[PDB]
């Protein structure tokens, strides 16, 4: 039992607990309406009106374990209807960020807490937080460009925001989960959702594409196997709910992740096209068709590499022609007709296979001339025309082990029309690295001829991209969204 | 009409309107210049609101009564100051003021005279030759109030100080409606239910001109110096004469024409429009009581014009928190795939006794039905046979139906698994010297790439399962 | 707050030869009635204007039948011998029906006691008759004595031209849509001509030879044509004069091919083809003619018609097989005082000021096992999926979505033994797919790791796992085998 | 259709037209609040589950009660219900609360304020009618109380200031079957008040019945009695008595039939004396199936089966 | 050439540092039933409950107070603890807001107009224990404290009254309760119940419910979990 708000008649119990229901009580022959569903667990419950016309409830939406993701919501008591709902953005980073304790629960799961479970996480976040140096939080986020919308890609789901009045717009599921059809008992909080990892639009910003990991229950027989899912879904302006139109199951075959995707610009195919890419190093790019309503596997690099590793990108030259691949220790060159290596006649040491330092990150190009490779340790800008390096930067004394694969391409983006923009975080220590964070927040232009802005900000930043004003947006661990801009 | 009865204040900033509220006559200010929810009920259902006055140093309204009693009645204080009682048990059928003289015609045919720095009755008076008496005036003379005109279907121009009648306009059939003095020595008169106005001049005991309008007159309305004559229109219009009064030289027309109309094409009438020099403030009703005002220039206004006011005619109740259909905004949205096609990775699209004739003509001309009767053998030298004397791309698209078939009925594989090893056996060599083996043969490949996925899983299942087995055989 | 997400139908992978809408609509393509003849059938045609009737020809008669009613509507019997051909007007009035006496009998339909018009062709039988579609009063009439003939109404005794130049044994010839003057023509040569009538006639236009023998020709654009003749069929554009397409899709000689457009369907146009088995073949010119759909009959096919776009109603195809048969596939398409105290219902609120609404359409009725899973009762709802009368892939959807929404052993907690007879008789039932082989492989080991006693108390299920084990073998057998081929299959690549 | 019309002698015009889709409406019944004096809420049901309620300019606030918190088996429909002040007694507050018939002898008490089940009261038989009484204790507070009837004639007397309690009964002589209960004199829902201290009791009860017969009573002596007999059995209408009505004074009832036309009586309390000289047969009534009055300005509304509602004015008021 | 600005706000920042009450909605209700005011983490937003929009935003960056109070650049204690209606000051203004943050600040702010940039601050004296609850009946007001001397909290309940001086804000020192397990306040604001581990020491069970009145002294009852709980359990 989560909360318990009486009546001023004192014969109506207001009632809430981990299943998402907030049940009124008629105390007098035992009886009971309620609430069954209300996107998330419900925390506490309040009467507001004089004449006890309206409910104020508050909710966890425990679909996050990174973040408390409250959700107020005003009720009128008349009809049972949702008026007056106000909640904030509900990012999930990879981990807890600032002493968010899982409620109180019977059973200790990835989502709940027990008593003496809450006093030892307690202490082991703490003391993880202490001693860890893999502190990223890294949070996907995108832009629809079509209505410079925000989107995070929440577990299980999509909310969809504006940055401009600062209201949360939409909240739409895409998996086939129980989030809204089951409110959840302990031993089916142990039964996570899907968690749908990417989302990304292609540049037209009518079709969006989605990637998503299905996970069966433990204690069972293909627990072993999770299910890799792309979607395509499809949004005008005048609607802001998606509708799937592809699904696609497997790519790549079973059990293969297609971590990096891709989308491509409107040069190609008015930006109807998406590469996916692998740790077995393989590229699938996929097309919408003409005379058919969906997407198809139009064009296959398929090799098949015994190792395997997550340190892989790809970026697009913006004209169409080459697609550079960031391998682990290897940068590749890719022709778009025939998906080989980029077999130049005139022989002038501009090879498709590069030798880097450590496992790539990410792989931008600011142009057709500059490029940025970042790596897990160290940062370097080459030129295309010529394949002369020009610019590096030591990435390894303040990136060490605090990242994962990916995190970096997630992380640092580029716009188009300014240049580059790189992030830096550390941690501010009074005698312990103590929890109070602090970051930069650094612009470059030109494969970074020189350092156009330097910006400290006084505590944690978990992404950054550009909104298509040529603004850059950058993120809080408290929900909250900034604008470097002219 | 609703509201009765409508009067404007000088500068034209405030109306009072009389309105009968359950057989019982409210009195309501309301301003023109941009709810006032004061007003003042009467506490009779018997005595009446007849004659209205705007009175410009608390502001106020004069209000002659069916009782027989002036009410002097200030707006700021929303109060009945003072109650000029009359000496008759009478109605004052008409209310005049200017400055500090008040006048009043009472319906035993008497003038009164009042004073309201007195409060009293200065003098009761009554006059020979004037039998109907329902239009009163005092002329713009200056401080001189005398030489007063009254009217009914006839203009008596009639002393104070002389105390006679003086001159006598022919006016109308019908008594006058309205009779406003716009300048010096001339003024209008307007019956009820006629269109014909009649500009009269008063020394010369003359007719100036005749005004027309196209029906029957409701409000009349003027301007300073005869700028402006505006008339709103018992159909509901507002007719407009300017400069009436210069020089088929004696009757004139309207110059300019506004309606009001709503955006759904109802027509919204009109009451009470009050002008000034080059600007006009049009009056109507929006609901069955609220008075809703507009301000609009006539001098830009063409001859014929229009206002519109969007009323709620079929609008449909929009509400914040229901969506569009069925659900409220709340209402985190779920996931639907409708008829959505679904495609795994493994499917590339876009990238002596034979039957050989039998086989050659049906995949010539397919025919399903020759297709599954030719399937049913199972002979595998007839297979051998068959394969070794059949087509290679024949054999090819064979092999793309064999796939397909497999697919579509598993069940049948059993004696399929062993016909589409043949044909990789014999037509190998065509097999390696196509360009597109996937391409061709992209569905094969999805059905053993899919077998193949399963058989670790089934594996693991027989593993458990023949542990189990032998348990339960040993005890 | 939100409302109940409904539960979502589990999707596969997509097999190959997926069903079209056209396909949908060449199945929705129903109602099969097969009509006995004395002999082989030669000619149908529809009624142009209101297409609910159509002429076939038969021995010595043309019978017009219906098309709601599928009935013989008319008998025409005043004749000697077989007719060979049954032509419509652009009017649907007046048809045309060639004999075999060389004569071509028009008369108006509906009216079969009366003889309007006995226009003579040359001795030799008159094979194919046709009206003109643009012009309302004009026939064309081709015979064996290898000569086509333009005849008039008002000149019945003289024919009106005498269209010549040909070889032998002329069968077809139509007209196109866009000139009410250019004609082509098919004998035994293949080589369609292309006459012009305003001219001379006796020497066309332009040829396009088709060398086994064309046998139908059909304007189906205003710039393309069908030479539908031998084994194969040519599609040529006329203002290029040259083959568009071609297509050998077909096993025996073709004998009939009909065009139809712009009528209900996901496909715009369809083009129809029977080649003499039953076999009657639908492609499109959209597609270039490529392969949509095919029905087979398994008498002879001699002739094919559909029902025309202004059908309005429902729509039929029709084809005449050689052994006297008509198989036709039709999709088709309280008081006075009680009313005066409730008569308010039908207002539905068009004037006044405010409209308010927020009901809910009823939904699609939901299953037992929807009903179930939403009410949580797993175990029951797992028997209503586990009814004997209840589908593999209804019953892969429940077990799926069981699996995700809960555990398998919760839903398996208080099972007896006559309640694991069906859950394991479906699993010998449904081993052999490859759809739910890990799913039943999931469910069944748990289901072991639960009841491993029990097992060995109950001697009837003893007899279904040794029943089990023998079938679980062919994976191991047939699948084993599948991964087998995968790689031979790679040393071709 | 709801439709709201601000009423005159001579132009009777639309403040607001409402049009409810799949909502039949049967009944509907202004209300403005003892506590708060500008509410003016609209309670509207007809043969549904769901009642109305249209706040008090061009987009129309409107909840519906659909769930019912304690038991939605009782009523297949919300076709009859009745508003009523009540005071909590504990706390000197009053609110509103509607009164719906079930299926026996369950009548619903709800707060309309928020739908809430608040009481509910089960007479045995099947449910006829009800009425709510107000009875002022002392300056500041006052009781309800409900007037139900059966079809055999069985009154029953209930108090709604605290829970729900049968204070008495008392048997009608005569009615066999009961279609309207109707007590006036007071304040009543037909002569609303505006603040507590208006609120007075009622003198007489009528009840008009089905063999065409209202038994008027005086509650003075009906509540000394226990028993009660008739001041009054009129017996001027020979059909189903649909209308009963008392003025806002406690001066004229009127018994109205929705069964045959030209069917109004009027009657002078205490006197009790069926008028004469209307209405005439030159009285335009038709089937007389609604009857209302002027909260203080003395017109009756009649409504009737064509959809006309004529007025007429009594001149002395 | 480039600046950076904080633009959109998220978290409404509950109570969570207490996390021992079961009444932690900080947002309320106007006297006027129209708007709707939420305390963020970086902002106040109010909302007219028609129209279902934020009416208003009150960017604590944007103030001057509030960012040198709310958005300090080192610490995060500082958190609304409650907003309340009517003015402390004058009896009723209409459109007044004040706000208690968690370390014994008043801010006195103007909502339905434009915010004048100068908002009454008040300190309330004795502000060693931190400011956790405070509630008001008419005339006097009355604060609930968490004090520190087993991992449990005293509570220390003081009665606040003003209009003496501007500054001086008169305590009265109401009472004390040593260790708290689980406190809650009815919604009238009259009566709360807690519990204790003094009983866990005394006896055998490990808490009592204490119900304490606080604008009077009618309902002080205390009883043990032995006598409330079954033997099931």
């Amino acid at each position: 039992v989560l909360s318990l708000s009486f009546s001023h008649d004192g014969s109506y119990l207001l009632s809430g607990g981990w299943e998402k229901v907030m049940s009124l009580w008629q105390l007098e022959t035992n009886s009971q309406q309620f609430l069954p569903r209300l996107n998330g667990i419900i925390i506490d419950c309040q009467v507001l009106g004089p004449q006890g016309n309206y409910y104020s409830l508050i909710l966890q939406m425990t679909e996050n374990n990174s973040n408390s993701d409250y959700q107020f919501l005003l009720l009128n008591a008349s009809d049972l209807t949702s008026k007056l709902s106000i909640n904030g953005p509900l990012p999930v980073f990879n981990s807890t960020i600032k002493h968010i304790q899982q409620p109180i629960s019977a059973m200790n799961t990835k989502n709940s807490n027990s008593i003496t479970s809450l006093n030892h996480s307690k202490k082991k976040q703490s003391r993880k937080l202490i001693k860890s140096r893999r502190q990223d939080f890294t949070t996907n986020v995108e832009i629809n460009p079509i209505n410079k919308n925000l989107y995070f890609p929440h577990i299980s789901a999509v909310q969809i925001f504006d940055f401009y009045k600062n209201e949360q717009v939409n909240y739409q599921y895409l998996t086939s989960g129980v989030n809204n059809s089951m409110g959840k008992v302990r031993f089916e909080l142990n039964l996570q959702d899907p968690i749908i990892t990417d989302l990304k639009f292609t540049k037209d910003g009518q079709w969006m594409i989605t990637y998503e990991i299905e996970y069966p229950p433990n204690d069972l027989l293909s627990s072993k196997d999770l299910t890799h899912i792309l979607k395509f879904w499809t949004k005008n302006d005048n609607e802001t709910n998606w509708n799937l139109k592809t699904k696609v199951i497997n790519p790549h075959g079973i059990s293969v992740p297609i971590t990096k995707i891709l989308p491509s610009p409107r040069s190609v195919n008015n930006s109807q096209g998406c590469l996916t890419a692998d740790n077995n190093g393989g590229l699938k790019f996929w097309s919408f068709d003409s005379h058919e309503s969906n997407w198809c596997l139009k064009k296959i690099s398929l090799p098949n590499f015994n190792h395997f590793s997550n340190s892989v990108s790809l970026a697009w030259s913006q004209d169409g022609s080459l697609i550079f691949h960031g391998f682990d220790d290897k940068l590749q060159i890719l022709d778009f007709d025939t998906f080989k290596k980029f077999e130049s006649l005139e022989n002038t040491k501009t090879v498709s296979e590069f030798t880097l330092d450590s496992e790539i990150q990410t792989v931008k190009l600011i142009n057709d001339t500059n490029l940025i490779v970042a790596t897990r340790t160290t940062l370097n800008a080459i030129n295309l025309l010529r394949g002369q390096v020009i610019n590096s930067f030591d990435l390894y004394p303040f990136v060490n082990g605090v990242y994962k694969n990916g995190h970096m391409d997630r992380l640092i983006t580029c716009d188009e029309r300014t240049g580059n923009i790189a992030l830096v975080i550390n941690q501010q220590l009074t005698d312990v690295p103590t929890i109070n964070y602090k970051s930069r927040i650094i612009i470059f232009d030109s494969d970074l001829s020189t350092k156009l802005g330097n910006f400290t900000h006084h505590e944690y930043i978990s992404w950054i991209g550009w909104n298509y004003d040529t603004d850059f947006i950058f993120l809080d661990i408290e929900s909250t969204l900034g604008v470097v801009g002219t | 009409s609703p509201v009765l009865q409508s009067a404007y204040d000088p500068s034209g900033q405030y109306l009072c309107y009389v309105t009968v509220a359950l057989d019982k006559q409210r009195v309501g200010v309301q301003p023109t210049q941009r709810w006032n929810e004061n007003f003042l009920y009467l506490e009779d259902s018997k005595l009446k609101v007849t004659c209205l006055k705007w009175v410009n140093d608390t502001v106020a309204i004069i209000l002659g009564m069916n009782n027989g009693e002036i009410w002097l009645y200030s707006v700021l204080a929303n109060e009945v100051t003072y109650k000029f009682t009359t000496g008759n048990s009478y109605e004052i059928k008409d209310i005049d003021l200017m400055g500090n003289q008040l006048w009043c015609i009472d319906s035993s045919d008497a003038f009164y005279q009042f004073d309201l720095l007195q409060f009293k009755l200065l003098q009761h008076f009554r006059i020979n030759n004037c039998v109907q008496l329902n239009k009163l005036t005092i002329v713009p003379a200056g401080d001189s109030v005398a030489q007063l005109l009254v009217a009914s279907h006839s203009i008596s121009l009639i002393d104070i100080e002389e105390k006679k009648v003086v001159m006598t306009f022919p006016g109308h059939v019908s008594p006058v409606s309205t009779l406003q003095v716009i300048t010096n020595e001339f003024f209008i008169s307007g019956a009820e239910g006629d269109r014909f106005l009649n500009v009269y001049d008063i020394h010369s005991g003359m007719t100036k001109c005749v005004l027309v309008a196209e029906s029957d007159i409701k409000e009349l309305s003027h301007s300073g110096q005869a700028d402006s004559i505006a008339v709103t229109t018992e159909d509901g219009s507002l007719e407009i004469f300017v400069d009436p009064l210069v020089s088929g030289n004696k009757s004139k027309k309207s110059s300019k024409k506004i309606q009001i109309v709503s955006k759904d094409g109802r027509k919204v009438p009109i009451y009470n429009a009050f002008i000034n020099k080059d600007l006009l403030n049009v009056s109507w009703l929006q609901n069955a009581t609220m008075p809703y005002f507009k301000n609009l220039q006539w001098r830009e206004i063409p001859n014929e014009y229009t206002v519109e006011i969007s009323l709620n005619w079929n609008n449909k109740n929009k509400s914040a928190d229901r969506d569009l259909h069925g659900k409220d905004l709340a209402s985190a949205t779920n996931y639907v795939e409708g008829n959505a096609r679904v495609t795994s990775g493994d499917n590339f699209k876009h990238v002596t006794g034979t039957v050989t004739v039998i086989l050659s003509q049906a995949l010539q001309s397919n025919d399903h039905s020759l297709l599954e009767t030719v399937l049913n053998n199972r002979d595998e030298r007839v297979i051998r046979d068959t394969i070794f004397r059949l087509k290679p791309a024949l054999a090819v698209i064979l092999l793309e139906r064999l796939a397909e078939r497999i697919a579509r009925q598993t069940h049948r594989q059993g004696p399929l698994n062993v016909w589409v090893k043949w044909c990789l056996i014999i037509h190998g060599g065509y097999l390696v010297s196509i360009p597109n083996l996937m391409s061709t043969l992209s569905s094969l490949h999805s059905t053993l790439k899919r077998r193949s996925d399963l058989l670790p899983r089934l594996l693991a299942l027989d593993a458990r399962l023949d542990c189990t087995i032998n348990k339960f055989k040993t005890l | 707050s939100t409302a109940r997400p409904r539960i979502i139908t589990s999707k596969a992978p997509l097999l190959p030869q997926q069903t079209t809408p056209e396909q949908r609509y060449w199945r929705q393509y129903t109602s099969a009635q097969l009509v006995k003849e004395h002999n082989s059938v030669t000619h149908i045609s529809f009624n142009p204007q209101h297409p609910h009737d159509f002429a076939v020809t038969s021995s010595t008669r043309v019978q017009i039948f219906s098309s709601r009613t599928r009935q013989v509507i008319k008998t025409f019997s005043r004749f000697k011998d077989v007719v060979y051909s049954a032509s419509f007007r652009s009017d649907g009035k007046l048809l045309c029906a060639g004999d075999a006496t060389g004569l071509v009998s028009v008369y108006d339909s509906y009216n079969p006691r009366t003889i309007l018009l006995s226009i003579n062709a040359s001795t030799h039988p008159t094979h194919v008759t046709k009206f003109h579609t643009q012009d309302n009063k004009i026939l064309a009439t081709a015979s064996d004595d290898r000569v086509t003939r333009l005849w008039d109404i008002s000149n019945a005794y003289e024919p009106q031209l005498e269209l010549t130049g040909a070889t032998d044994y002329v069968r077809t010839l139509s007209f196109i849509p866009a000139a009410p003057h250019l004609v082509a023509t098919g004998s035994y040569d293949g080589l369609i001509r292309l006459y012009d009538t305003r001219s001379s006639g006796s020497t066309p236009i332009y040829s396009l030879n088709h060398d086994q023998p064309v046998e139908n020709v059909i304007a189906v654009s205003p710039t393309q044509i069908v030479s539908c003749g031998g084994n194969n069929f040519k599609v040529w554009d006329l203002t290029s004069n040259k083959k568009l397409y071609e297509r050998g899709n077909f096993n025996k000689a073709v004998t009939c091919l009909d065009y139809v457009e712009n009528f209900d369907s996901p496909m715009q146009s369809a083009l129809i083809a029977s080649s003499l088995d039953g076999h009657v073949k639908v492609f499109d010119p959209l597609d270039n003619f490529q392969v949509k759909f095919g029905w087979k009959f398994s008498g002879p096919v001699l002739s094919c018609a559909v029902s025309p776009s202004t059908a309005q109603g429902n729509r039929h195809l029709v084809a005449g097989l050689s052994s006297g048969l008509l198989a036709i596939r039709t999709k088709k398409k309280k008081s006075n005082n009680f009313q005066r105290m409730m008569r308010g219902s039908e207002y539905q609120g068009d004037q006044e000021h405010i409209i308010h609404n927020d009901k809910v359409r009823s939904q699609r009725r939901m299953r037992a096992f929807e009903r179930n899973i939403n009410q949580f009762k797993w175990s029951e709802a797992l028997d209503n999926a586990f009814v004997p009368g209840m589908a593999k892939e209804l019953t892969l959807t429940v077990l799926q979505e069981l699996r995700k929404r809960g555990k398998v052993r919760v839903a398996l907690y208080g099972r007896d033994e006559s309640t694991l007879e069906p859950l394991l008789n479906w699993c010998l039932k449904g081993i052999e797919d490859v759809r739910s082989a890990s799913i039943v492989a999931d469910w069944v080991a748990v289901v072991l790791e639960l009841y491993g006693n029990t097992l060995e108390s109950s001697p009837v299920l003893q007899e279904l796992m040794i029943d089990l084990k023998t079938k679980v073998r062919h994976e191991i057998h047939k699948s084993k085998e599948a991964q087998r081929i995968e790689g031979m299959l790679q040393l071709l690549t | 259709t709801l439709r709201i019309y601000h009423i005159d002698g001579k132009t009777n015009h639309l403040v607001t037209s409402l049009h409810l889709v799949g909502s039949p409406i049967q009944t509907c019944t202004f209300y403005t609040s003892l506590s708060n004096q500008n509410q003016q809420n609209i309670f509207t049901a007809g043969r549904r589950r769901y009642m109305h309620s249209w706040d008090l300019s061009q987009t129309a606030k409107i909840e519906k009660f659909s769930r019912l918190y304690g038991h939605e088996s009782t009523q297949r429909s919300f076709e009859n219900f009745k508003v009523a002040h009540l005071q909590n007694s504990q706390t000197n507050s009053v609110h509103g609360i509607v009164l719906l018939q079930g299926n026996n002898g369950w009548i619903n008490i709800l707060h309309s304020t928020s739908g809430l089940w608040l009481m509910g009261c089960k007479i045995e038989g099947v449910i006829t009618d009800f009425c709510i009484d107000y009875q002022p204790i002392s300056r500041g507070k006052f009781r309800t109380i409900l007037i139900a009837v059966n079809a055999y004639g069985e009154v029953w007397e209930f108090d709604l200031n605290k829970n729900g309690h049968v204070i008495r009964r008392w048997k009608d002589q005569g009615g066999v079957g009961i279609t309207k209960i109707q007590v006036g004199g007071g304040t009543t829902t037909t002569c609303p008040a505006l603040q507590i201290s208006k609120i007075k009791q009622n003198r007489w009860l009528a009840v008009g019945s089905e063999s065409g017969f209202v038994n008027l009573y005086d509650r003075n002596n009906a509540m000394t009695s226990s028993t009660p007999t008739p001041v009054a059995a009129l017996d001027q209408l020979t059909t189903t008595i649909s209308n009963l009505q008392f003025s806002p004074d406690g001066q004229i009832l009127c018994m109205a039939s929705r069964a045959v036309k030209d069917a109004l009586r009027l009657v002078h309390l205490p006197s009790c004396s069926v008028f004469s000289n209307w209405p005439t047969s030159g009285t335009p009534l038709g089937k007389v199936t609604s009857v209302a009055f002027s909260p203080s300005g003395g017109l009756l509304a009649v409504g009737n089966e064509q959809g006309k509602v004529r007025l007429w004015k009594l001149n002395h008021y | 050439q480039y600046k950076l600005s904080v633009v959109s706000g998220g978290k409404p920042a509950l109570n969570n540092l207490s996390s021992v009450t079961g009444n932690k909605n900080i947002a309320r209700l106007s006297q006027d039933q129209r708007n709707y005011i939420i305390p963020f983490n970086n902002q106040i937003k109010v909302y007219s409950v028609e129209t279902r929009q934020c009416v208003k935003t009150l960017k604590f960056a944007n103030n001057s107070l509030l960012s040198g109070i709310f958005l300090q650049e080192e610490e995060n204690n500082e958190s609304i603890v409650k907003i309340l209606l009517g003015d402390i000051t004058v009896p009723q203004q209409a459109h007044l807001i004040t706000v208690f943050t968690n370390n014994g600040h008043v801010i006195v702010l103007n909502y339905k107009g434009k915010l004048v940039e100068s908002p009454k601050h008040f300190k309330i004296s004795l502000a060693d224990e931190k400011l956790a609850n405070v509630f008001h009946s008419e005339g006097n007001y009355r604060i609930l404290t968490t004090f520190k001397d087993n991992s449990l909290q005293s509570y220390r309940l003081y009665a606040l009254t003003f209009d003496d001086a501007k500054k001086q804000f008169e305590v009265a020192h109401q009472a004390e309760w040593h260790n708290v397990i689980l406190s809650n306040i009815s919604s009238n604001g009259k009566l709360l119940a807690h519990m204790c581990k003094d009983v866990s020491t005394k006896d055998h069970e490990h808490k009592s419910i204490s119900v304490v009145s606080l604008f009077d002294d009618s309902v002080n009852l205390s009883f043990p979990l032995g006598s409330i709980l079954s033997s099931q359990t």
